[PDB]
């Protein structure tokens, strides 16, 4: 076997209100 | 199979537990959302799978 | 270990076990690393390719078998797995079942 | 280093042996020479090494 996995996560490139 | 006596080898981050995209405070989340197309990071959380 | 195969004897102690995963394995042939961590060694040989710093390998077909145990009374491809389960084969010379 | 001086060897150190994988097809004669067919037969253990990779004949 083999590890090691990692994870990611309208017309416009982007919008958000991403803030602590 | 798993069985009691097994907590001391515990105490697991980013081995077993859940998702990289709910271990995240969730603004982060949506951060990365909007920018993970000029600007990863995806590879900077590291997804444990059981 | 130099000269002659077959078997001979070791146990080895204490613990810890857990989270756990394969074992991969290879035949090297002792070639340019003299040791990491050092230069200009008496121990420093070749220049051609390093197949333990390169994916290279060569001697992976050099096997016979590859017994794998556990404490000393017990053997982990136990269950009878396979069809001849208390060892992995990797090369059988002369076969007579078909295997 | 040398090999002739000065210690030696005791009674001592109990060796434990592993679960260790049965060998058999045994056969031996000191005017014979292993003879199972052919006197340098490929197959794990005993006699001298081997270096043929002998397959199935017809």
């Amino acid at each position: 076997d083999i590890n090691f996995s990692s994870l990611a996560p309208f017309m416009g490139t982007w919008s958000d209100i991403g803030t602590s | 199979m798993a069985t009691p006596s097994m907590l001391p080898q515990w105490a697991y981050m980013h081995i077993a537990g859940q998702d990289a995209s709910e271990y995240l405070s969730p603004g982060l989340v949506q951060f990365a959302r909007a920018t993970d197309t000029y600007f990863s990071l995806g590879n900077k959380f590291r997804n444990p799978t059981v | 270990i130099p000269a002659n195969a077959t078997n001979v004897p070791i146990s080895i102690p204490s613990r810890n076990w857990a989270a756990f995963r394969g074992w991969s394995f290879t035949r090297l042939k002792t070639k340019e690393t003299p040791s990491l961590g050092s230069g200009f060694d008496p121990y420093f040989v070749y220049s051609g390719s390093i197949p333990y710093l390169d994916g290279t390998f060569y001697l992976n077909h050099t096997f016979k078998k590859v017994s794998i145990t556990f404490d000393s009374s017990v053997s982990w491809p136990g269950n009878d797995r396979l069809l001849t389960p208390n060892e992995f084969e990797i090369k059988r010379t002369v076969d007579g079942e078909g295997y | 280093m040398s090999g002739s001086g000065s210690f030696e060897g005791g009674v001592f150190s109990p060796y434990l042996t592993g679960r260790l994988p049965s060998w058999a097809g045994v056969r031996q004669n000191v005017m014979g020479s292993t003879v199972d067919g052919r006197p340098v037969q490929p197959a794990n253990s005993s006699t001298l090494t081997y270096a043929t990779l002998s397959s199935s004949s017809v």
